[PDB]
């Protein structure tokens, strides 16, 4: 019997800084034990300091992207050119992705940009809708690895002021961009270590109110 | 829900300094009878694109039909149908590749495995990937199959990133694939002897090849 | 399906359709409406051109849409039917699904929709 | 009705400068209700130390299976058992259930009395030895602890440095998991003393 | 999830849990799972997060359309029905949702509804709702009196929270507290079970199966 | 079933055995499965014997529609429209039909379509559960412009051999001869063919 | 896992990856799949690993005790027609798949063994996942009449196909090289192509940082 | 959902109906009333598949009222009865049917006697002197051809009723926390609060 | 079977346990004791699996009572508890399983200390101070984390357990028709006979 | 696979094709399917590699500690060792077996034994995937008494076809003859056999 899904492997991961968000990507596409392209991106610039991926299946990965690229096209044609903020590019991906809850993208979505106030934003998507704003997010196959390293790194959980008894909690701050970059190599290599769909290459996309900016890293190959 | 019945086997192509070359075997099996031996795999469109297909020979035959029907449309009220606005490698790919997830969507696929390869009207070498799934890629080499498994390894060594493009000849590339190929008869019990190669030059354009054979075969050592 | 437009602009921007059914209204029996300090009174005019009426059995000219709402009218009978079945079909539907019944505006607001939509239909008068 | 996801729990070991860490969870529950929250995993027979995850009835089984075997090697050796050693000796009990295994996922750890050479080592349910020069992981939240331990590692750490990454890679790999967490426990083992601490974590 | 909503002499409290899980996969500790439909109108979500999410905030919308229609905020029992109704005609194609319409109008007064995908719709005083709601009705039932003060009605909901947090595997995360009067709701904080659970631990003394 | 049709210098001749089954039934000893399409176009059937004769028949009215707008139609012409109706209802077929003409411009022509509806021009063609019998001895023995006693002959051999192995196959052998001459019917006894 | 044996001049030579996984997790990133049956009888184990292990373990030990009976030394013959009888026993339950090599009194010997009871004889082969990629590179470099460091070359080469294009293989090259006349000479990662490149980052943590509610002193003395 | 029983005696209709409602391994609500009022003198009990059981009953009660209104009279407890029946003998061949069981109690004004109409999802429909659906009537049914007599009162009924309960109680294995009464007479529906 | 709860206060351990019997839709039974005494400070109750209850509990009876009657002396609550788990760790490998949960409520004479351990089917030991089996643990685990102390008495430990039995009569979906409790302390076990 | 033997004048000649299969990839593109069980008795194997090697090793196995016993065994003899082993495990066993070996007195004999594990004596013997393809040619073909060349060429012909139509044959043709000269061993590659 036909199976429409597939699993296209590779990782994803958004950080939100003070002024400034990341989304990064490895850039390895895989079915079963092959390798089908070493580059081939799947984080995107969407327009508007909008950056998106969606992670898992590539066909309905790339499907979901152009759907979304074409619905910002649309809503300035609609709009008289208003700037797509990134709480209503969310909704609008809910829609999208709930759209096809009885046949739904088999993907892991992440959106990044700049809020309303200037401040960075990361927004994350289940795959038939459900949505949640936050400062962290990794999705894709090696999420798991990645997530919880995250968690006690930008966010500071389980860690308590020294000497406090474990009463006063480490507290929470801003990072900079260069503390950021280094975590999401260091997240990338560690992944790419474990786990075998993750290799390759590492593409950043940064985003600041100057604009979308990208970096590049070589990951290993095997 | 489909199942494939007369059936083609791998395909495969890399990309040169100049262009693309792409082969495939002239065998239509049918199961375990290797039924049908003129089958052509690689059909031409233009005479700067050859689009290469595996799996369902019913189905290729209908995706030919597609092809040719999509030059004639082009024609249509084009003065530059020969020139400037004649068919792109990159227009014939998307358009398959549109193709093949809508009736992936529908539960319904043709069941194929699909490699494009050309020139671009700027000089640039095209070369990507399209399945039964929707699913597109693109990498320096390309293969369907076991091609993707024997083949790519070997035709890696040649490119193994995008910087050994222009580092590599017509000759050395066309080596490379010949030797593919015989390794495919070697060791797919689904391919033939007989197979058609297709050349995609920027300079010297099209040169299609067909009735080579697989020689210089070791044996004589059991 | 009869699609022509019988209800159109004239020159001076009357729609005559609409302003002749107003004609039929005046040819229809005096219906009057007086509301006291807690009660509603209708009171309706019958015709005495028709001697040997049963009227047990004739249509009454004051219905009820539903227990706490009525409905009087003037003009063409066999219309007023369309509009009171509509009304209390809408009636049952509204205490079905937000569980309280309609409100006179609410009601009246809804009768009044069904009567505009029939003039700007094709087809229709 | 997966065995090994039925109970919960996590186990996970490393190397430092002349010292060795393993460190686990608390918590046993029957897949969403939570029943225990004293159910320790890790075990030692001399100086020797192991965890064990999975199914809670086989984790109890295979301690009291390795203290019996253990003790008797004791008798007819007259010395305690040697960490590479009790790993072949934990291979070759699993693998003799090859076609009806204890679902369980077991953790060696140790200093080797004579060498002085810190020692670890992994197995799966049928008894494949893993030997690793930093860290082994087991149980329901395996990969959080794969991900933990490859970013937080870094080889040589002083025995006060190693409890501590430890036993952050143990706290933030537990909290992603459902099945695991409910309170942690955490062995520092030097040539001769081992430190055991109880940390503060997150209740639910 | 864990979800919860009582009456009681002074209102309505409405107590959830913060988790969202697939399968053992923790996905996320910060889940916002109380709606806020208007200024007095509260929608719980347990269940399909895509599915309660997606069709609440609908549910919103409808009910912002009968109040420009209507001229008059709907009432709590015409919103949960529209609610009701909509996942009736989506009866056997997977819906997952389990939801409580909590709200105060004048002619209800303080009124609780329970909505579920198979279609239940049901009035009451008390609901508990969610994978871990047996582990909330067992704090939240053994406590409750009507003539609580809002002081001890908004601990014995949270309280009741944190109960199936810690027991409940797939609950946890931090408990979001809300209180219904007569004038709307009101938010009473957001409460992370990291914390709070170590302070009723030492403060009220119960917690002694786990090791202090 | 076993069929098959072979091109000579001529023109073309259909073969066919007259064996139908439902299990192991023998359900009809006298069938002909070699059906009329057009004047000069023929086909033989495989698979289904009510899919390959509703097929057959749809065929039929389509080319006797195109003769009435365009005159006769090409054997291309004919595989085509049965290519279009194998393919398009795959799904829902089993069918294997092969599809043989003569024109005056291309003389003999033969082309076979397989179940998922793919089309394939050959010199010859063999088709049916007892086509796999005789897959060596066909290859060895055809040769391209043959004489009609030739072709006879070597459609005789092949078919009996067929016969011979398949269960599915048995009765008589049919023959259907496709020249300028005009359409010339064949048949032969098991009594003659089996001991070839 | 990849692994391969080739044969040369005098003797055989067999090499293996190092990669260990438990799914898509790298569970072991230096995992030791040269085995030694005898001295100068190796096997290379792809497969159920516990299963590999207990197998050559076994007959390891019964060729030990059948050496030291016969006063002989063991031959390659001998270790492959007990371990085939004990796979084909179990009907395959036992997911064992090797390449048994070494010398003997009779000559150099290199065969294969699935896990339902089939050997194979060659001068070169390749079992595992990324078998087909080291068979490709086999297919395509080996001759008749290698030399020792020609062989060495082959076999690393096709191990390293292995590493690049299968996902079930992954970080170093081990070989062992077992000559008529000498001692079977092991090399342990031959070759190491994926170190970890430094991290951005030291994650020391102050010390206190975690919070403890007790601590103890553990009795391990008597 | 689960108990509904029916009794019909001398000059009277007595339904009673489960107040429990539960979904898992908890009792939602133990205060739920099964029944909706078709018309003045007309009571529709019902048990069935989560949902579809409201959704039925409230979309009978909107019809039946409806018609009230049209024709300004009361239909006849058989005739109510009968409508329901083809409902479910429609729905019984949908895409997807409502299942749901319902007993009708009716007392009909023009022939001053009380009727009871028991109808399954299939819309089998049968007039009984004593009613029930589900695992119920496998206690009641014996009970009452024992006990029950035509010519009973209201109070008999009740008391007779009270039989029925208390078994139920007894042997059957789920908590069903207790029943809402109603009788349905000569002057119309009303409830019995101490029960 | 169904409801096993299990107490264990400053000096005793207490255990109630559902008296009904139910097979179908037929409550067969009201009065049933669901427990088997060990020894004279070692009681233990069960549930799971019918015929397998009874046929476990007593087989383990006599093998308690065996040793009893060898060695003139009482196995401590630690030691009985581990012979069980280890007889329930054989069983759940065998051709066919024991389907059978525990509790095992204990006074150790030599501590001078109550024991509480909960066993299930598995093999699965765990030491308590508050225990249940099945669906009940749901709904009394959580009760017991908020009202239970570690120094109550005995008195107290009955008022903690009414509270539970009064939340489960609320939620709980089945007629449990009630719980027999028994106290397990320094003086052996005795039966609360108005609960 | 694709095997045959083959009776004649002198002796007996046994074929075979060198693939080995798993699924569509070729595990070994140079196996020797032609087996030794004694010295003029052999067998080609066809269905489970391990299968076939298991039966074979325990008949070899069998043969020798006869011929210890009781001299050399007649080719009769190993044929029933074979079916006894077939027979008796039929329901374990996937293996389609051709035992072929040369006496004096009875010159050269052909046993086949299919999946169910009877036995057929026959003049000459087809088994295997490849078998089907080539059961019309070889019947037409094969005639009693023929010499050593043309015997060879029979088998060289025949399972040039097998492999050219069977996806699970190709490589080299093995060849061994069984004479009163002795055991020769033959080879033969794709350039030559492919173009007959
Ligand atoms: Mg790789
Ligand atoms: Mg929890
Ligand atoms: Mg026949």
């Amino acid at each position: 019997q036909f199976n429409p899904y597939g699993d296209n492997g590779g990782t994803i991961l958004g950080i939100a800084g003070e002024d400034f968000a990341v989304l990064a990507g490895d850039t390895r596409n895989i079915t079963d034990y092959s390798i089908n392209s070493r580059y081939e991106p799947k984080v995107f610039d969407c327009g508007d300091n909008i950056v998106m991926s969606a992670n898992g299946f590539a066909a309905d990965g790339d499907a979901l992207v152009k759907r979304f690229k074409n619905s910002v096209k649309w809503y300035h044609f609609d709009h008289n050119d208003k700037k797509l903020s990134i709480n209503s590019a969310a909704r609008n991906i809910q829609h999208l992705l709930y759209g096809k809850r009885f046949f739904p993208y088999y993907v892991h979505t992440i959106i990044a940009g700049l809020d309303e106030d200037g401040k960075g934003a990361v927004y994350s998507f289940d795959p038939v809708g459900s949505y949640e704003r936050e400062q962290c997010r990794a999705g894709g196959a090696a999420a798991s690895l990645i997530m919880p390293f995250l968690d006690n790194q930008v966010n500071f959980k389980n860690q308590y002021e020294p000497g406090t008894n474990g009463k006063v909690k480490k507290p929470l701050k801003y990072l900079s961009v260069e503390e950021v970059i280094k975590l999401v190599r260091d997240s990338f290599t560690s992944a790419t270590e474990r786990h075998i769909q993750v290799g390759d290459g590492l593409e950043i996309l940064i985003v600041t109110k100057d604009g979308v900016r990208k970096e590049f890293y070589e990951l290993k190959r095997d | 829900t489909q199942q494939p019945i007369v059936t083609g086997t791998s395909v495969i192509s890399m990309k040169y300094d100049n262009g693309v070359i792409i082969a495939a075997d002239n065998l239509g099996s049918y199961g375990s009878l290797l039924r049908f031996n003129g089958v052509e795999r690689l059909i031409p469109v233009g005479d700067n694109t050859v689009v290469g297909i595996s799996g369902d020979i019913s189905d290729m035959q209908h995706i030919e039909r597609l092809l040719k029907d999509l030059v004639t449309e082009n024609a249509y009220d084009n003065p530059l149908a020969d020139a400037e606005e004649a068919l792109e490698p990159s227009y014939i790919f998307e358009y398959l590749a549109t193709v093949m997830y809508q009736r992936r969507s529908k539960m319904n696929p043709l069941w194929n495995a699909i490699i494009v390869a050309g020139v671009q009207s700027n000089g640039d070498q095209f070369l990507r990937y399209v399945n039964l799934l929707g699913v597109t890629y693109s990498s320096p080499t390309l293969a369907t199959g076991f091609g993707a498994h024997m083949a790519n390894p070997l035709l890696r060594k040649v490119v193994d990133r995008e910087s050994d493009i222009p580092k590599t000849t017509v000759q050395v590339a066309e080596e490379a694939i010949v030797n593919a190929m015989r390794v495919l008869y070697y060791r797919d019990a689904r391919s033939s002897r007989n197979f058609s190669l297709a050349i995609i030059d920027k300079n010297t354009g099209l040169t299609f090849k067909k009735n080579l054979q697989v020689e210089n075969m070791k044996w004589d050592f059991a | 399906g009869y699609d022509r437009a019988l209800s159109i602009f004239s020159p001076d921007g009357h729609i005559f359709q609409v302003e002749y059914a107003l004609e039929a209204v005046k040819r229809g029996t005096c219906a009057v409406g007086v509301k006291g300090k807690n009660c509603v009174v209708l009171g309706c005019e019958r015709r005495s051109t028709l001697k040997l009426q049963d009227t047990r059995i004739t249509p009454s000219k004051v219905s009820k849409i539903d227990s706490h709402v009525v409905l009087s009218f003037s003009g063409l009978n066999a219309d007023s039917r369309i509009l009171i079945e509509k009304a209390r079909v809408e009636a049952q539907s509204h205490r079905l699904t937000l569980e309280d019944p309609v409100t006179v505006e609410y009601l009246t607001r809804y009768v009044a929709g069904v009567q505009q939509r029939y003039t700007q239909s094709g087809g229709v008068r | 009705s997966d065995p090994s996801s039925i109970n919960g729990g996590i186990v996970v070991a490393m190397t430092g400068k002349d010292c060795v860490a393993i460190a686990c969870d608390l918590r046993l529950g029957s897949q969403s209700l939570g029943v225990s929250n004293k159910f320790e995993k890790i075990f030692h027979y001399g100086h020797v130390f192991l965890g064990i995850t999975g199914l809670a009835t086989d984790v109890t089984t295979l301690n009291e299976m390795f203290r019996y075997k253990t003790n008797l090697y004791k008798l007819k050796e007259e010395r305690a058992i040697e960490p590479e050693t009790f790993t072949q000796l934990v291979s070759s009990s699993l693998y003799e259930r090859r076609f009806g295994p204890y679902f369980v996922g077991p953790v060696v750890a140790g200093i080797n009395s004579k060498s002085g050479k810190p020692f670890i080592a992994g197995f799966d349910l049928i008894g494949c030895i893993d030997e690793a020069k930093d860290f082994i992981v087991s149980g329901t939240a395996s990969d959080q602890l794969f991900g933990m331990c490859e970013s937080l590692y870094e080889p040589n750490l002083e025995p006060e440095d190693l409890f501590e990454t430890i036993s952050q890679a143990l706290l933030n790999a537990a909290d992603r998991d459902a099945l695991s967490g409910w309170g942690a426990v955490v062995y520092i083992i030097k040539k001769d003393e081992v430190v055991k601490r109880y940390l503060k974590m997150r209740q639910d | 999830t864990t979800t919860l909503a009582f009456r009681f002499q002074g209102g309505i409290i409405v107590a959830v849990d913060s988790r969202a899980t697939a399968g053992n996969w923790v996905a996320s500790q910060t889940v916002k799972k109380v709606i806020e439909i208007n200024p007095f109108l509260l929608g719980t979500m347990a269940g399909g997060a895509a599915d309660c999410q997606f069709w609440e905030t609908w549910l919103g919308s409808q009910c912002r359309l009968h109040e420009l229609r209507e001229k008059e905020r709907i009432s709590v029992a015409a919103a949960s029905k529209i609610l009701s109704n909509l996942v009736y005609q989506y009866k056997g194609a997977g819906l997952s949702m389990g939801t409580m319409i909590c709200g105060y109008t004048r002619k209800e007064g303080p009124t609780i509804y329970y909505v579920d995908s198979d279609g239940t719709r049901l009035k009451g005083d008390i609901f508990c709702v969610g994978s871990g709601q047996t582990f909330a009705y067992g704090v939240l039932d053994s406590n409750y009196k009507w003539d609580l003060s809002v002081e001890d009605a908004l601990y014995l909901g949270k309280r009741s929270i944190l109960a199936a947090a810690h027991r409940d595997a797939y609950s946890g995360g931090s408990v979001n507290l809300y209180h219904v009067t007569e004038d709307g709701w009101i938010y009473h904080g957001n409460h992370d079970v990291g914390e709070l659970f170590w302070k009723v631990k030492e403060e009220e003394g119960s917690f002694n199966n786990v090791i202090g | 079933t076993s069929i098959m049709a072979v091109t000579f210098k001529d023109g073309v001749i259909l073969g066919a055995d007259s064996r139908t089954t439902t299990g192991a039934y023998i359900a009809n000893r006298v069938t002909d499965k070699l059906t009329r399409v057009h004047d000069k176009i023929w086909c033989c059937r495989s698979g289904s014997a009510a899919d390959t004769q509703a097929i057959a028949d749809i065929v039929q009215y389509h080319l006797e529609l195109y003769t009435s707008q365009y005159g006769t139609p090409s054997t291309e012409t004919a595989a085509s429209v049965f290519k279009e109706l194998c393919y398009e209802n795959k799904d829902n077929l089993t069918a294997g039909i092969i599809v043989a003409g003569y024109d005056d411009k291309n003389k003999g022509e033969v082309y076979t379509i397989p179940l998922g509806g793919s089309v394939h021009k050959l010199p010859y063609a063999i088709a049916g559960s007892g086509s796999t019998f005789i897959y060596g001895y066909c290859d060895k023995n055809f040769r391209e412009n043959m004489s009609k006693e030739e072709t006879v002959d070597f459609i005789k051999h092949s078919l009996s051999q067929a016969i011979k192995w398949d269960g599915s196959s048995g009765g008589v052998i049919r023959m259907v001869v496709l020249t300028a001459a005009g359409v010339e019917r064949l048949i032969f006894y098991p009594d003659e063919y089996e001991q070839l | 896992t990849t692994i391969v044996g080739v044969k040369f001049n005098n003797g055989v030579v067999i090499a293996a990856d190092t990669r260990s996984t438990q799914g898509p997790i790298v569970a072991d990133k230096n995992c030791a799949k040269l085995h030694r049956i005898s001295p100068k009888i190796w096997c290379a184990g792809a497969g159920t690993a516990a299963d590999t292990e207990a197998v050559t373990q076994l007959i390891g030990s019964n060729i030990e005790l059948h050496s030291l009976y016969t006063s002989r030394e063991p031959r390659v013959v001998s270790a492959l027609q007990m371990l085939k009888q004990h796979l084909f026993k179990y009907q395959g339950h036992i997911g064992a798949y090797l390449i048994v090599a070494g010398v003997d009194p009779t000559g150099s010997h290199l065969f294969s063994i699935h896990a339902h009871g089939s050997t194979d004889v060659g001068y070169y082969l390749s079992l595992g996942s990324g078998s087909l990629a080291a068979m490709a590179v086999l297919e395509s470099h080996w001759k008749q009449d290698l030399t020792k460091e020609e062989a060495i070359k082959l076999a690393s080469d096709a191990i390293q196909a292995g590493i690049w294009n299968d996902l079930g293989s992954g970080s170093n090259v081990d070989v062992c090289v077992m000559e008529i006349g000498k001692d079977a000479e092991y090399l342990r990662n031959y070759l190491t192509p994926n170190v970890r490149e430094e991290k951005q980052k030291s994650y020391k943590f102050p010390r206190g940082t975690t919070a403890v509610l007790k601590e103890s002193i553990v009795n391990i003395c008597d | 959902m689960d108990i509904i029983l029916g009794i019909r005696v001398q000059d009277s209709v007595i339904l009673a109906s489960s107040k429990a409602v539960t979904r898992g391994i908890s009792v939602l609500k133990d205060s739920d009333d099964k029944t909706r009022q078709l018309s003045p003198h007309t009571l529709m009990s019902f048990a069935g598949e989560a949902g579809d059981t409201v959704q039925f009953a409230e979309y009978i009660q909107a019809n039946i009222q409806l018609y009230s209104i049209r024709e300004d009279y009361e239909l006849s407890p058989q005739a109510v009865s009968s409508f329901v029946r083809q409902e479910l003998a429609k729905s019984i061949r949908s895409r997807r049917p409502y299942q749901v069981n319902v007993l009708i109690g009716g007392y009909d004004k023009k022939k001053n006697k009380p009727e009871l109409y028991q109808i399954d999802y299939l819309g089998t429909k049968v007039e009984l002197p004593y009613g029930a659906h589900g695992y119920s009537g496998f206690y009641t049914f014996s009970l009452l051809d024992h006990h029950y007599r035509p010519d009973m009162t209201t109070e008999e009924g009740l008391d007779l009723l009270k039989l029925c309960v208390q078994e139920l109680e007894k042997r059957m294995p789920m908590d069903f926390k207790g029943v809402i009464v109603k009788i349905v007479d000569k002057d119309g529906i009303r409830q019995v609060d101490d029960f």
